[PDB]
C-alpha cells in the first residue's frame, strides 16, 4: 500500500497501486545533444 | 545546437490512495511519478492502475534534511479500461470474425439476443425486444443537402416502482461497448449533456464533462428522467 | 546566574491606548486594554554563546539587546577577524517570551474613530497573565520595534548612511556604501500585569473563603443564613426593569448554572442554562441583556446582523500579508464558562446559526480553515433576545411558527420567555412612574435589596456548591415529569411547545440552579417545584378561535 | 569511576560532564550492568525477556522503564531527565550491545536500537513549557490534531566527488543539523561533493501536531499546541483525534535569520518524540472459539438486540433494525448480469426527544468502518465527491466524499431532511449503482459506494401525523423513501408508565454521572459484528420457496384491497435480506424457517407503520397471522 512506502523501499523496486489526479504535459528531455563552444568552436556530443 | 540534438518526452503523474480505503478525518496521501518514452500517454487521469517503479529522493528547496520521495515508472498496468471514442478498438481477429458470422446465420437469433437480455429479468419480452433494437440502432444517413437522418432509437420506460426498469437500465450499462448510467439532474459530481468548464491552471474553456458527450457512440441511460 | 525580574506597580495615572505619544519611548508608564490574542510561551535568546568559525573556542554571556546581535571582541587571539560567528543555543540561555495584542476599551474609543490595537510584550513571570477577553493594566516601558510597511507611507521616512570623512581612500579602481532605513512602530513592554474586573464594578470553594477577609465573609454568612434570600436575589436582578419576575429568575439560575456530569460512556451532560426571550417590541428585553453583560463576569453582547460565523466563534486570520495564520478567539470562547448574550437572534442569517448550534451541540468549536485544525473550549450559556415573525407576537401561532429560528437552535433552549404587553391603566401607570423616576433621579431611583458587588461575591461563592439529587427528589421530580406530560396531553395543540425529555434535562438543571441558589448541597424537593413552576408558566396556551 | 563518583560533577554543565570519555564510558558499563541484570525479585529478567522478545520480532524497539533504572541506579535516572540526547545515545550503543550478545547476526539486519523510556513520572501540559525544560525529557498529553507523510531523512549519508567520481563513506546524519564534508580523502579536493541518493541509508520522519486536550483548559485559553516530530519507529503510530501521551526531548528548532516580524530573538519549540503511548478488532484462537460458543445459545439474536445502545430505552424495534444494518445481509451477483444489493439501509424518522442521534453515535462507535456525516453540518465530511485544490499545499487532491468513504461499511447521515440537492443526488447514485461516478478536473471515473445508511429525519412540522402516510410527513420523494429496507417510524405518543420509566431511566442515568458520586459486554460485541461480517456469507436453500412465495401474495392481494402503496418485489429482497442479517448473528451458514419468520415480522412491521390510521387499523388486523 501506499502508506507502507517507508526509508527500507528507498532506491528499490516497489509494486504499488492506486488512482491517478492529473497527468502533466510533455516535458521535453535531451538523450542526444551536440554543444560547441562560443569562441573555441570545439564540438562535442552528450549521450543521455 | 537544437537542430542536430535529439530528445524524448517526460511526463509527471501523480497517484493517490484510493478514497475507498482511507481513514475517516485524514487526507489521503498522493505521490508523484515521472515516466519517459513509451511510458508516456498511456493512462489518462481517474484510471486505476498499479505501477512498479524505482522509490526515489529528490530535493526540494521543514526539518534539516527532508527529502520530498518519488516514483520513477517502470511498467504500468491499467486493472481496468475506460470505454470511450478513442479508447475503443477496431480491430478484429479472424476467429471472431468466423464466429459472428456463423452466429448471424442462425434462425433463432433474435429469440436468443432477447434471452440474453436480463436473464434475471421476469417478463417484458417486448421490452427486452426494445432493448435489443435500442442496442443495434438504424442506419444513419447523410444526405447531399448536408442534413443527416439519425439512427440512434431512444425509448422510454415509464411505469410503476418495482418493475425492473431500473434493472434494465443498470444491465444496458453493463452490455453496451460505450455507456454511461445517469440520474436525470445528472451524478453526484459528473453533469449530464455537456459542461464547459475553465481549466485549472491555465484558466481555459475546454468540455468539463457529461453524460450525452462521454457516452458518444453509445447509450445514456437516464434514470428518473422526469426529474430534470 | 539567576535572571531578576523589577516589576513597578500602582502608577499615579493610567494611560489610553491613543495616549501613547513618542516622547514617553524609553519611559516607564501604565496603560489598560481588552486582552485579543495571546500567543503561546516562545524562548528568547538572552545570553547567547558564539563559537568563531576558524579559531573555534565558544564564549559565553553576550548580551542581547532586541535584535539579534553577535560579538565582534573575540577575546583569543588566534585568529583575526570579529563578523564570522555561529549560534550555540543548547548552550546559550533563553527566557519566556509572550506577544499579547490588545485593544482600546469601548468606553474609551473616540466619536467615529475605531478602536486600534497595540502589541504588548510578556518575558519572564509576567507570561501568561492575561486571558483572551479580559481588561488588564500594563505598567512597563514604551519601546520602538521596527516596521516595514512604513515604505509606501507619505512624508520623509529618516534613513542611516555611513558617515565617511576621516576614512582614507584612494582611486587604484580595479563604491558601495550600507544605506538601511528608520521607520518603527510603537510598542510595549510590561513588567507588571493584573487584570482589572471586565466588569463595572477556583472551583473549590475553600481557596475562594481563604480569598476573602473577615468582614465580608461575615456578610456573605449573613447573606446565606437570611430565610428569605431567594426574593431578595430575584429583586436585585436588573432593577432599572419594572417587574418580569420570572425572567429575573430564569437569569439567576442562569448565572448560577448547574452541575456538569460525564457518563461512563463519555457522553457529557450539559449543565448550562440557555434562555430565550421572545415577545412584543419594547418589552424591555434588551435591558435584561444589557444587564448580564453591565454584571455577569465573562459575558459579551452581540448584535444579531452585525454578527458572523467567524467573529461568534473563532476566526483564522493573517497577518502583514504573510505565511504565518493566527486564531482570534470568538465571542463564545470570549464568554467561556460566562453568557453570551445576542440581541435579536431573528436577524441572524441561517450560516451562524448552524455555526452556534454545531457548539451548542458538542459544546466545542472545530476548525479546519487553511493548515489550522484545532478543538476549542466553547461551554457557554446562550441569552438570547428573538423577535417574532411579522413584528408583533401571534398568539394564535405556536412558538414554532412564531419564530424563525430553527429547530436546532430552539431543542437546546432550556426556557423561552415570551413577554407580552397588555393594556391596563394600573400597570401602566406604575410603569411610566417607574421611567420618570429613572428619567428623574438616575442612581436614586434604583434601591436593589443588594448591590451589585455583594451580588457577585454571592454568585461567585454560590457557584462553588454541586448539589445532588437525594432518593425523595428522584420520584418528586419523575412525578412532576409525569404531570407536565400528562398536561401536554390534555392541552394537544394548546401548548406553545410539547415537553420532552429535554425539558426534564432543564428541569434537573434548574433546580439544581435553584439549589445553588440557597447554598445547599442537597435538592429539597421544594426546588424541584419550583423549578418545576417556573417551567410550567414559560409555556403559554394558544389562543384558539371559536368554532 | 563508580556511581558516587559519577554523582560529583566536575565540568561546568551536565552536558559537558557527560560529553568526557571516561564518563561515557563509565555510564555505558553501568547501563550494561543495568540491562543484564535488573531483576524484580521474583527470578526473573523482564530486560533480558524483553530483548529476546525484540530479537524474535525482528523490531528495533526496547521499553525501558523509568521508575526500574530509579530505583536501581537514581543518579543516571536524573542524567537521563537532565540531558536525554546523549545518553540516550550511549543507551542505544549499550542496547545494541546486549542485543548483540545473544543474536550476533542482528546488526547487519537493523545497525540501529531505539530505546523507548516508559512511565516518566513528571507530567507537563503543553500549556506550561517554559525555559527551564529546553533540552530536557518531558511527558506531555494531548490530541493530534493532523499528520504529515512518512518523508525520508538521511541517517548515513554517502557522497561523490565531482573531480573524480569516487564514493565516499557513510557518514551519521544528526538530526539537530544538515552534515557536510569538505574534503574528497581519495584526489585530495575540496571540489563539490554531491549526495547520492542511492547508497544512501535513511530513516522515517513525521511531524505531527499535538493540542491541549479541550477538557483539561482552563476556561479563558486557548488550547496550546507544539509539534512532535516522530522517528523512524514512530511513524503511523497515532490516527489524529485520539489522545495520546508522548514522551521526548524538548529541545528548539533553528531558522534563518530567526522572526522578523517579532523583531526579538524568539525561537520556536519542537518536541522530537521518544515514546508513544496511547491513553481492535482482532480475534484470537481463543476468541473464535468463544464467538462459536456464544452463537450456539438459542436467544443470542436477543441479547443482540439487547446489546444496542445501552444508554437508549425501550426502542426494541429500533434496535432491531441497527442490529439487521450492523451485520447485514451478503450482496450477489448472478452470472455477472445482475446484481443484487447485500446491506439494509434503515430510516430512523422520528420526533424530537427520540434520541436518534445518540443512536447514530453509538453506532458510529460500534461499527468497523462507520462514516458520520450530516446535511446541516458544515464541519464534517461531505456525502458528495469532489476535486478539492488546497490554498496553501496548492494540490489537487480527489475526495470521494462520505459515501465512498463508507465502503464496505455504514454512513450515518443525520438530519436527512434539510440535505441539499447535490447530496440528494449522491445519496440517490450511492444507493441505485453502489457507486459515485466524478467527472472534475480532468478526472473521469468511478468510485465503489457498497455502504450501508442508516439516517434519521424529523417530520415535517415537528410531528409524525398518523392521519395522512408517510410520503406527506417528510420531505424525502418516492424513489428514495422506497430505497430503504426498515423504515422506523418512532414517536412519543403520552403514555403514563412509559413516561415513569422513561423518567427514571433519565435521572438514573444522571445521579450516575455525578462527579461528587444479559447484554454482551461492547468490547465483545464489537469483535464479534466484524467476525460474523467477514467470515459468514450465510445461504438459503431451495425448499423453503413455498412460503415465501405465499406470503408475498399474501401482502400483495391485502395491500391491493386496502389500497396503500404497493407492496413491490424489493420488499421481498428486503425479506430475504433481513433474513440473511438474522442468521449471521447466529453465525449460520444457512438460513432457517424462524430467521424467515423474524424477517417477515420486521418487514410487516416496518411497512405497516408507515401507514394512514385506516390503512393501519385493517392491515393489523389481516397480517396478524405473520406478525405473531
Ligand atoms: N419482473 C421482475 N423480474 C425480476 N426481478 C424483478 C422484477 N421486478 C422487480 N424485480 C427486482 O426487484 C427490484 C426492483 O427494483 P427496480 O424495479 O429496478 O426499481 P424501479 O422501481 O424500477 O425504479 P424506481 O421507480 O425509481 S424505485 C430489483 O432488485 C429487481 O431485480
Ligand atoms: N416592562 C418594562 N420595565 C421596565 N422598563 C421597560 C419596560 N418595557 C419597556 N421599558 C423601557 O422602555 C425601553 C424599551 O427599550 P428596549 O428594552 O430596547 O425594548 P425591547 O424590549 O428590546 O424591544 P425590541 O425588540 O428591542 S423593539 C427601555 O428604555 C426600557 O427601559
Ligand atoms: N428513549 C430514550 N432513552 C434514553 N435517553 C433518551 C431517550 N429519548 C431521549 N433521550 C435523551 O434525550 C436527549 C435527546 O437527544 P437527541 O438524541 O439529540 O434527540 P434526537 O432524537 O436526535 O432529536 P433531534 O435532536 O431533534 S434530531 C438526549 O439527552 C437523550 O439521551
Ligand atoms: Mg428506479
Ligand atoms: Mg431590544
Ligand atoms: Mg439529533
Ligand atoms: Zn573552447
Ligand atoms: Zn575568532
Ligand atoms: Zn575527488
Amino acid at each position: 500500500p501506499l502508506r507502507d512506502l517507508d526509508s527500507e523501499h528507498v532506491s528499490k523496486i516497489v509494486r504499488l497501486s492506486g488512482i491517478i489526479i492529473s497527468t502533466s504535459v510533455l516535458s521535453s528531455r535531451a538523450t542526444y545533444l551536440s554543444i560547441m563552444c562560443r569562441n573555441c568552436r570545439h564540438t562535442t556530443s552528450i549521450t543521455i | 545546437i537544437h537542430e542536430s540534438s535529439k530528445f524524448i518526452d517526460q511526463q509527471f503523474l501523480k497517484l493517490q490512495e484510493i478514497p475507498e480505503l482511507v481513514p475517516v478525518g485524514e487526507m489521503p496521501r498522493n505521490l508523484t511519478m515521472t515516466c519517459d518514452r513509451y511510458l508516456t500517454n498511456k493512462v489518462i487521469p481517474g484510471t486505476r492502475v498499479t505501477i512498479v517503479g524505482i522509490y526515489s529522493i529528490y530535493n526540494s528547496k521543514s526539518g534539516v534534511a527532508i527529502r520530498t520521495p518519488y516514483i520513477k515508472i517502470l511498467g504500468i498496468q491499467s486493472d481496468v479500461e475506460t470505454s470511450s471514442i478513442w479508447n475503443s478498438v477496431t480491430m478484429f481477429t479472424e476467429e471472431e470474425e468466423e464466429e459472428f458470422l456463423q452466429l448471424s446465420r442462425n434462425p433463432k437469433l433474435y429469440e436468443i439476443l432477447t434471452n440474453s437480455i436480463a436473464p434475471s429479468i421476469f417478463g417484458n419480452e417486448d421490452i427486452k425486444k426494445a432493448i435489443v433494437c435500442l442496442l443495434m440502432g438504424g442506419s444513419k444517413k447523410i444526405l447531399p443537402d448536408g442534413m443527416r437522418l439519425r439512427g440512434d432509437i431512444n425509448v422510454l420506460l415509464l411505469g410503476d416502482p418495482g418493475t425492473a426498469k431500473s434493472q434494465l437500465l443498470k444491465f444496458v450499462e453493463k452490455v453496451s461497448p460505450i455507456a454511461v448510467y445517469t440520474s436525470g439532474k445528472g451524478s453526484s459530481a459528473a453533469g449530464l449533456t455537456a459542461s464547459v468548464q475553465r481549466d485549472p491552471m491555465t484558466r481555459e474553456f475546454y468540455l468539463e464533462g457529461g453524460a450525452m458527450v462521454l457516452a458518444d457512440g453509445g447509450v445514456v441511460c437516464i434514470d428518473e428522467f422526469d426529474k430534470m | 546566574e539567576r535572571v531578576f525580574q523589577i516589576s513597578f506597580f500602582n502608577l499615579p495615572t493610567v494611560h489610553r491606548i491613543r495616549d501613547i505619544r513618542s516622547e514617553k519611548i524609553g519611559s516607564l508608564l501604565s496603560i489598560s486594554g481588552t486582552v485579543t490574542r495571546t500567543s503561546e510561551v516562545r524562548p528568547e535568546l538572552y545570553k547567547a554563546s558564539f563559537t568563531c568559525d576558524m579559531c573555534r573556542a565558544i564564549v559565553d554571556n553576550v548580551e542581547q539587546s532586541f535584535k539579534y546581535t553577535e560579538p565582534t571582541f573575540c577575546p583569543n587571539p588566534s585568529c583575526e577577524n570579529r563578523a564570522f560567528w555561529t549560534l550555540n543555543v543548547t548552550r546559550s540561555r533563553f527566557l519566556d517570551w509572550q506577544k499579547v495584542r490588545i485593544q482600546e476599551n469601548a468606553n474609551e474609543i473616540p466619536t467615529g474613530s475605531m478602536p486600534r490595537t497595540l502589541d504588548v510584550i510578556l518575558r519572564g513571570d509576567s507570561v501568561e497573565r492575561a486571558k483572551p477577553g479580559d481588561r488588564c493594566k500594563f505598567t512597563g516601558v514604551e519601546i520602538v520595534v521596527p516596521d516595514v510597511t512604513q515604505l509606501g507611507l507619505p512624508g520623509v521616512k529618516p534613513s542611516s548612511t555611513l558617515d565617511t570623512r576621516g576614512i582614507s581612500k584612494t582611486t587604484e579602481g580595479l563604491r558601495s556604501l550600507g544605506v538601511r532605513d528608520l521607520t518603527y512602530k510603537i510598542s510595549f513592554l510590561a513588567c507588571h500585569v493584573i487584570s482589572i474586573g471586565s466588569n463595572i464594578g477556583e472551583r473549590d470553594q475553600e481557596v475562594f473563603l481563604n480569598s476573602l477577609s473577615s468582614d465580608e465573609i461575615n456578610e456573605l454568612k449573613e447573606m446565606v443564613k437570611d430565610e428569605h434570600i431567594y426574593d431578595k436575589l430575584v429583586r436585585s436582578i436588573a432593577p432599572a426593569v419594572f417587574g418580569h419576575e420570572a425572567v429575573k429568575k430564569g437569569i439567576l439560575l442562569q448565572m448560577l448554572g448547574g452541575v456538569h456530569k460525564s457518563t461512563v460512556e463519555g457522553i457529557k451532560l450539559r449543565g448550562d442554562i440557555n434562555i430565550c426571550v421572545v415577545g412584543d417590541p419594547s418589552t424591555s428585553k434588551s435591558q435584561f441583556l444589557k444587564y448580564v453583560v453591565g454584571f455577569a463576569p465573562r459575558s459579551v453582547y452581540t448584535s444579531g446582523k452585525a454578527s458572523s460565523a467567524a467573529g461568534l466563534t473563532a476566526a483564522v486570520v493573517r497577518d502583514e500579508e504573510g505565511g504565518d495564520y493566527t486564531i482570534e478567539a470568538g465571542a463564545l470562547m470570549l464568554a467561556d464558562n460566562g453568557i453570551c448574550c445576542i440581541d435579536e437572534f431573528d436577524k441572524m442569517d441561517i450560516s451562524d446559526q448552524v455555526a452556534i448550534h454545531e457548539a451548542m451541540e458538542q459544546q466545542t468549536i472545530s476548525i479546519a480553515k487553511a493548515g489550522i485544525h484545532a478543538t476549542l473550549n466553547a461551554r457557554t450559556s446562550i441569552l438570547a433576545a428573538a423577535n417574532p415573525v411579522g413584528g408583533r407576537y401571534n398568539r394564535k401561532l405556536s412558538l414554532r411558527g412564531n419564530l424563525n429560528m430553527t429547530a436546532p437552535i430552539m431543542s437546546r433552549f432550556d426556557l423561552f420567555f415570551v413577554i407580552l404587553d397588555d393594556c391596563n391603566e394600573k400597570i401602566d401607570t406604575e410603569l411610566a412612574s417607574h421611567i420618570v423616576d429613572l428619567h428623574m433621579k438616575r442612581d436614586e431611583a434604583i434601591e436593589p435589596p443588594f448591590s451589585a458587588e455583594q451580588l457577585r461575591r454571592y454568585i461567585k461563592y454560590a457557584r462553588t456548591f454541586k448539589p445532588i439529587l437525594t432518593k425523595e427528589a428522584r420520584s418528586y421530580l419523575v412525578e412532576k415529569y409525569k404531570e407536565l406530560r400528562k398536561d401536554d396531553a390534555q392541552g394537544f395543540s394548546r401548548s406553545s411547545y410539547r415537553i420532552t425529555v429535554r425539558q426534564l434535562e432543564s428541569m434537573i438543571r434548574l433546580s439544581e440552579a435553584i439549589a445553588r441558589a440557597n447554598c445547599v448541597d442537597e435538592i429539597t424537593p421544594s426546588f424541584i417545584a419550583e423549578a418545576y413552576d417556573l417551567l410550567r408558566q414559560s409555556i403559554i396556551r394558544v389562543d384558539v378561535d371559536d368554532v | 569511576l563508580t556511581l558516587e563518583s559519577l554523582s560529583n560533577v566536575k565540568a561546568n554543565s551536565y552536558s559537558e560532564w557527560i560529553t568526557q570519555p571516561n564518563v561515557s564510558r563509565t555510564i555505558a558499563r553501568e547501563l550494561k550492568s543495568f540491562l543484564l541484570e535488573y531483576t524484580d525479585e521474583t527470578g526473573r529478567s523482564v530486560y533480558g525477556a524483553r530483548i529476546r522478545t525484540l530479537g524474535e520480532m525482528n523490531s528495533e524497539s526496547l521499553e525501558v522503564n523509568y521508575r526500574h533504572l530509579a530505583e536501581s541506579k537514581a543518579i543516571l535516572a536524573l542524567f537521563l531527565a537532565k540531558c536525554p540526547e546523549e545518553m540516550l545515545k550511549i543507551f542505544d550503543l549499550v542496547a545494541m550491545e546486549a542485543t548483540e550478545l545473544h543474536y550476533p547476526d542482528y546488526a547487519r539486519i537493523h545497525s540501529e536500537i531505539h530505546v523507548r523510556i516508559s512511565d516518566f513520572p513528571t507530567i507537563y501540559s503543553l500549556r506550561e513549557l517554559r525555559e527551564s525544560n529546553l533540552s530536557s525529557l518531558v511527558r506531555v498529553t494531548g490530541v493530534v490534531t493532523r499528520r504529515t507523510g512518512v518523508f525520508p531523512q538521511l541517517k548515513y549519508v554517502k557522497f561523490n566527488c565531482l573531480k573524480c567520481g569516487s564514493i565516499l563513506g557513510p557518514f551519521f546524519q544528526d538530526s539537530n543539523e544538515e552534515i557536510r564534508i569538505s574534503f574528497c580523502t581519495n584526489c585530495k579536493s575540496k571540489g563539490p561533493f554531491r549526495v547520492n541518493g542511492e547508497k544512501t541509508v535513511y530513516r522515517n520522519y513525521q511531524r505531527v501536531t499535538l493540542q491541549e486536550a479541550p477538557g483539561t483548559v482552563p476556561p479563558g485559553r486557548l488550547p496550546r499546541h507544539r509539534e512532535v516530530i516522530l522517528l523512524a519507529d514512530l511513524v503511523d503510530v497515532s490516527k489524529p483525534g485520539e489522545e495520546v501521551e508522548v514522551t521526548g526531548i524538548y529541545k528548539n528548532n533553528y531558522d534563518g535569520n530567526l522572526n522578523a516580524k517579532n523583531g526579538f530573538p524568539v525561537f520556536a519549540t519542537i518536541i522530537e518524540a521518544n515514546s508513544i503511548k496511547r491513553r481492535v478488532f482482532s480475534w484470537t484462537e481463543e476468541e473464535e472459539r468463544e464467538f462459536r460458543k456464544i452463537s450456539r445459545d438459542r436467544g443470542i439474536i436477543d441479547k443482540i438486540i439487547s446489546s444496542m445502545a445501552p444508554s437508549i430505552y425501550g426502542h426494541r424495534d429500533i434496535k432491531t433494525a441497527v442490529a439487521c444494518s450492523l451485520f447485514g445481509g451478503v450482496p450477489k451477483n448472478v452470472n455477472g448480469k445482475h446484481s443484487i444489493r447485500g446491506d439494509i439501509n434503515v430510516l430512523l424518522l422520528g420526533d424530537p426527544g427520540t434520541a436518534k442521534s445518540q443512536i447514530l453515535k453509538y453506532v458510529e462507535k460500534t461499527a468497523h468502518r462507520a462514516v458520520f456525516a450530516t446535511g446541516q453540518g458544515a464541519s464534517a465530511v461531505g456525502l458528495t465527491a469532489s476535486v478539492r485544490k488546497d490554498p496553501i499545499t496548492k494540490e489537487w487532491t480527489l475526495e470521494g466524499g462520505a459515501l465512498v468513504l463508507a465502503d464496505k461499511g455504514v454512513c450515518l447521515i443525520d438530519e436527512f431532511d434539510k440535505m441539499n440537492d447535490q447530496d440528494r443526488t449522491s445519496i440517490h447514485e450511492a444507493m441505485e449503482q453502489q457507486s459515485i461516478s466524478i467527472s472534475k478536473a480532468g478526472i473521469v471515473t468511478t468510485l465503489q459506494a457498497r455502504c450501508s445508511i442508516i439516517a434519521a429525519a424529523n417530520p415535517n412540522g415537528g410531528r409524525y401525523n398518523s392521519t395522512l402516510p408517510l410520503a406527506q410527513n417528510v420531505s424525502l420523494t418516492e424513489p428514495i423513501l422506497s430505497r430503504f429496507d426498515i423504515l422506523c417510524v418512532v414517536r412519543d405518543l403520552v403514555d403514563e408508565e412509559a413516561d415513569e420509566r422513561l423518567a427514571t431511566f433519565v435521572v438514573d442515568s444522571h445521579v450516575r454521572s455525578h462527579p461528587e458520586n444479559s447484554p454482551i459486554p461492547q468490547e465483545l460485541l464489537m469483535k464479534y459484528i466484524h467476525y460474523a461480517r467477514t467470515k459468514i456469507y450465510p445461504k438459503l436453500h431451495q425448499m423453503d420457496m413455498d412460503k415465501v412465495s405465499r406470503v408475498y401474495a399474501d401482502l400483495r392481494r391485502e395491500s391491493i384491497s386496502t389500497g396503500s402503496f404497493p407492496i413491490t418485489v424489493r420488499h421481498l429482497e428486503s425479506i430475504l435480506r433481513i433474513a440473511e442479517s438474522f442468521a449471521k448473528m447466529r453465525l449460520s451458514e444457512f438460513v432457517s424457517s424462524y430467521d424467515l419468520d423474524r424477517a417477515i415480522k420486521v418487514v410487516v412491521d416496518s411497512f405497516v407503520d408507515a401507514q394512514k390510521v385506516s390503512v393501519r387499523r385493517q392491515l393489523r388486523r389481516s397480517f396478524a397471522i405473520y406478525t405473531l
